[PDB]
C-alpha cells in the first residue's frame, strides 16, 4: 500500500 | 443593566441555534464553553458559540421586548428548539434563570456566568467573495481527501491558496490528493497567500452563504493576509471563524501529471455500483482490480478461498491494456467527489498515481487520442489523484 | 446424482435468502454452520437455515434446470443478492463451487459439504391460526415489555397461554407488564397449554408477517401441545421453528388491580408529545412527574441545576388527587402500545403500579369519590412508578 | 426505582 510520492510524506 | 426578553418564531430560532451546533458539534472540556450566548438589541437577536478554535454566530430578526444578553446551555437549547412545534417562542431572563415558553410548554433554564466566557473573535477584513453554492460544494469535494489523524497535523487541514483571480483548495491523506480551483471576486487584485485550515468541520462552515448569492472569505487584505491566524467565512446573517493550522503542507503540484500513457472515460454511477458489488468478496475491503482494454474494463475482487467476483463495464479507452488495483473505498470516494456524470482516468504504470477528473461539455478533445500517446492531460478545475495498491503478484 | 442449476428473478431470491440467513449463528462452531442450504426440485427452490435455537426455511417458485442441493455462505449470499440488479439470477453448481451470474456480473463462491449440514427440526402439529395483522399488533404490543437481559432468561420470553379459542400473551421486565388477550382459530376446541417463547425472535416473525397470509402457530394438538419444546410459525411459503424457553414465568395475574382510588383519561397523542418535550431536561433524573387533580394534570421534569420543564394537560379525572412519577421511556412505550385515541390510567398510590388501558375517542368512562372498579379490557400495560424526589 | 410486585421477581 504505497503512498503518493509527496515530498515529504510519501 | 436590563434583562433580555424576546420573542420569535420557532423555525428561525431553531435554524440559528442549528448553525452554531453544526459548526461546534463536539463538547469541550471547559463547561462554560458549552454555553450559547444570546444577545438581543433593537430588532435583532444574535446567537453565538466559541471554543477558542472555532466561533460561530447567527443573526436573526426578532421582537426585542427588552435588550440584553444571557448565556445558556447550548446542548439544552439545541434539543429544545429542535423539538418544539412551529409556534412563537417567548424568552425571558429573570435573575439567574431564563424562561422559555412555546405554546403550552414552559422551560426554566439556569443561566451560566459570563465572567470567564471568552469574547468572540473579530472577523478579519474581507479577502474576497465566491458564489455560495460553489464554495460549499468545493469544500465538500476536497475534504474527503483530508487526513483525520492528529499525529500528522499537516494532513488534517485544507490548503487554501489565494491568488487574485483564483482560489485553490487542496487536501491529502498520503493516499489521495484532491485539488479544486475556483474563480472569485477578490477585494485586492495583487493579493497572494496560502493558509492551512482545519478540515474537520470546514464543510459546515462553508455553507454560510447558502440562501444568498455569495459567501465572504475573510483572511485580511494586502500584505497582512493570514496575520490574524483566522479564516472568517460569512454570508446571509451567518458567520464563523476557524483558527488556522500553523503546519507545513506537502508540495503537491509536482505530483499532477501533464500527460498519460493511457486514458479511460466511463460512467460514474455504473462504476460506483459495480465497485460496491464486487467488493462484497474482498477481504478487509482491501482491493479491487481493474483490467482496462479497448472497449471494456473488467472489475474484479476476491480470492478462491472466500469467493471471487467480476463485472465488465463499457469504457472509452486509449492506450495499451493496463491492470491496476485500488482501495475500493478511496476509489468510490474519488468518484463521488467528481459530482459529474462521467469520469476520465489518466494512467501511467500500475504502481503510479491515477488522475481522476470530471468530464465536462466544454472540454477540448485530446488530439491523437486514437493514436499511441502519451496523451496530454486535459485542463480541469478539479482533480482527485489516487495512489493504486500493489497487485498480489 | 446431479448438480443444481436454477434461475429466478433477483427480488424473489433476495427476499427468501435474507429471511432464511438472518437467524444463522454469530460464531458458527464449524464453517458448515454459517451456510444456507439451497435445494431445487421440480418447479421450486427451498432455502434452509439451521441454528440450534431458530431454524428457518423459505420456499419460492424457480426455474429448475437441474435438481440438486448446495451449501453456501449465508451472509455472503444475502449481501450479494441484495445488491444485484433486478435481473434474472443464474445459479450453477460445478464441483466445489457455485457460479452466480446476473447480467454482466459473475460470482464464484466456495461450497460446503451438504452431508454435514444438520437436519432442520420438523414443525409440530398445527395448534391454531390468526390473521397476520392481529399477530403483528398483539406481538408488537407485548414484546415492548419483555426483558432484554439474558441473566434473567424467564423475562426474555413472551408467555403464551392457550385455552381453546382464546390466547393470552404476556411479557415483563420487572418494571412494566404487558398483557394481550385475543381470539384465534384453534385446531381443537379443547386445546390448552402454556409456553414461553423467546421474545426477540417472535417479534421479528410478527413484523415479517405484515401484509401477509394468515399465520399458523404449531405447538402440537390435544395434550401433547408444548411437549416438543418447539414453536412453529408458518405462512407465505416460509416456516420456522423456535426452541421454547424451559423456564418458570412469574404469576402475573395477581398484579392486575380490580379497583382504583383514581382514574384518569387523556389524549394519547398529546400526552406522548408532551412527555417528549418535558423529558428533554430529565436525562439525569430519568423521570417525569404528574400532579393529577380535577380537570388537569401538571406534567413536569428536571431540577434547578439542570433545567426544568412543565406542561398542563386536560384530564377527565375522578377520585383522589395524586402525585406520581414515571420513567418517561417506559411511559411512552405503554402509551404507544395502546393503539387507541385515548388512554385510561387506573391508580392507587404513588408507590404502586398504574394500569394503562386503551380507550376509544367515542367512549367516556363517573360519580362519587371512589373507589372505581377496573373496566374489562383486552389489553393492559401495567407500569411501576418511580420514587419522587425529596 | 422499585419493581412491580411480581412473585418472584419484584
Ligand atoms: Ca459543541
Ligand atoms: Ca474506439
Ligand atoms: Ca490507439
Ligand atoms: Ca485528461
Ligand atoms: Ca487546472
Ligand atoms: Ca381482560
Ligand atoms: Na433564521
Ligand atoms: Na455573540
Ligand atoms: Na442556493
Ligand atoms: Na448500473
Ligand atoms: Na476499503
Ligand atoms: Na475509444
Ligand atoms: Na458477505
Ligand atoms: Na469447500
Ligand atoms: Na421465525
Ligand atoms: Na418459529
Ligand atoms: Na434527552
Ligand atoms: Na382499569
Amino acid at each position: 500500500v504505497p503512498t503518493l510520492p509527496l515530498v515529504p510524506x510519501g | 443593566l436590563t434583562d433580555l426578553t424576546f420573542r420569535l418564531l420557532r423555525e428561525s430560532f431553531a435554524d440559528a441555534v442549528s448553525w452554531v451546533a453544526k459548526n461546534l458539534p463536539a463538547r469541550p472540556a471547559v463547561p462554560v464553553l458549552s454555553g450559547v450566548l444570546l444577545t438581543g438589541s433593537d430588532n435583532g437577536l444574535t446567537i453565538s458559540g466559541f471554543d477558542y478554535e472555532v466561533s460561530a454566530e447567527a443573526q436573526v430578526g426578532a421582537e426585542i421586548v427588552s435588550p440584553g444578553s444571557v448565556l445558556v446551555s447550548g446542548r439544552l437549547l439545541s434539543d429544545i428548539t429542535r423539538a418544539l412545534p412551529n409556534k412563537p417562542v417567548d424568552v425571558h431572563v429573570e435573575g439567574n434563570r431564563v424562561a422559555l415558553t412555546c405554546g403550552n410548554a414552559r422551560f426554566s433554564l439556569p443561566t451560566m456566568p459570563v465572567e470567564d466566557y471568552p469574547t468572540l473573535p473579530t472577523l478579519p477584513e474581507e479577502t474576497g467573495l465566491l458564489p455560495a453554492e460553489l464554495f460549499a460544494e468545493a469544500i465538500s469535494q476536497v475534504a474527503i481527501a483530508a487526513g483525520r489523524d492528529d499525529t500528522l497535523p499537516m494532513l488534517t487541514g485544507i490548503r487554501v491558496e489565494i491568488l487574485g483571480e483564483t482560489v485553490v483548495l487542496a487536501a491529502t491523506d498520503r493516499f489521495r490528493l484532491a485539488v479544486r480551483e475556483l474563480k472569485w471576486s477578490a477585494s485586492s487584485p495583487d493579493i497572494e497567500a496560502a493558509v492551512l485550515v482545519p478540515a474537520k468541520t470546514l464543510a459546515e462552515a462553508a455553507k454560510a452563504g447558502i440562501g444568498g448569492s455569495d459567501v465572504r472569505l475573510s483572511l485580511g487584505t494586502g500584505p497582512g493576509v493570514g496575520k490574524d491566524g483566522l479564516l472568517g467565512i460569512s454570508g446571509n446573517g451567518k458567520r464563523s471563524t476557524t483558527r488556522l493550522l500553523d503546519a507545513e503542507f506537502p508540495k503537491f503540484r509536482q505530483l499532477l501529471p501533464t500527460e498519460h500513457t493511457a486514458v479511460a472515460t466511463m460512467d460514474v454511477a455504473e462504476l460506483i455500483e459495480a465497485i460496491k458489488l464486487v467488493a462484497l468478496v474482498a477481504d478487509r475491503g482491501a482491493q479491487v482490480r481493474m483490467e482496462f482494454a479497448d472497449g471494456s474494463v473488467r472489475l474484479s475482487a476476491g480470492a478462491d478461498d472466500v469467493g471471487r467476483a467480476e463485472e465488465d463495464l463499457v469504457v472509452d479507452y486509449a492506450g495499451e491494456p493496463l491492470t491496476i488495483a485500488f482501495n475500493p473505498t478511496y476509489l468510490t470516494d474519488g468518484l463521488s467527489s467528481l459530482r459529474s456524470e462521467r469520469v476520465s482516468f489518466g494512467f501511467t504504470t500500475a504502481g503510479k498515481p491515477a488522475l481522476l477528473r470530471p468530464v465536462s461539455g466544454d472540454d477540448r478533445p485530446v488530439a491523437g487520442l486514437n493514436g499511441n500517446g502519451p496523451f496530454p492531460a486535459v485542463s480541469t478545475d478539479y482533480v482527485y489523484l489516487l495512489m493504486p495498491v500493489r497487485l498480489p503478484g
